[PDB]
């Protein structure tokens, strides 16, 4: 049985499946930040001073 | 379709104008980055 555990807790496979998860994690989180990319448009198209009179 | 020929020209005028909006925005965006980078030194 130690052989059968060591077949499938193989450190050759533990390290594979751990590395794969990390790449997908940074792929998804950065794909959330470009999903919030529009602040760069909002801060750009509106620069309106005039309301300092309104202030 | 000579009418559509004169139509098509009048169509392209709107595309040409559309892009002219787009690059106008980027022009100011670049100028904002310049103003920042001067303040960056």
């Amino acid at each position: 049985e130690l052989k059968y555990i060591a077949t499938e807790a193989s450190p050759a496979k533990v390290a594979e499946i751990a590395e794969d998860s990390d790449v997908y994690v940074s792929e998804i989180e950065e794909a959330a930040d470009i999903l919030a990319g529009d602040p760069e448009i909002d801060l750009g198209i509106d620069v309106t001073d005039e309301l300092n009179q309104l202030e | 379709e000579k009418a559509n020929l004169i139509t098509n020209a009048k169509v392209h005028i709107h595309k040409l104008n559309l892009v002219n909006r787009n690059y106008t925005k980027r022009a100011e965006i670049s100028r904002k980055n310049a103003k920042i980078a001067l303040r960056r030194g």
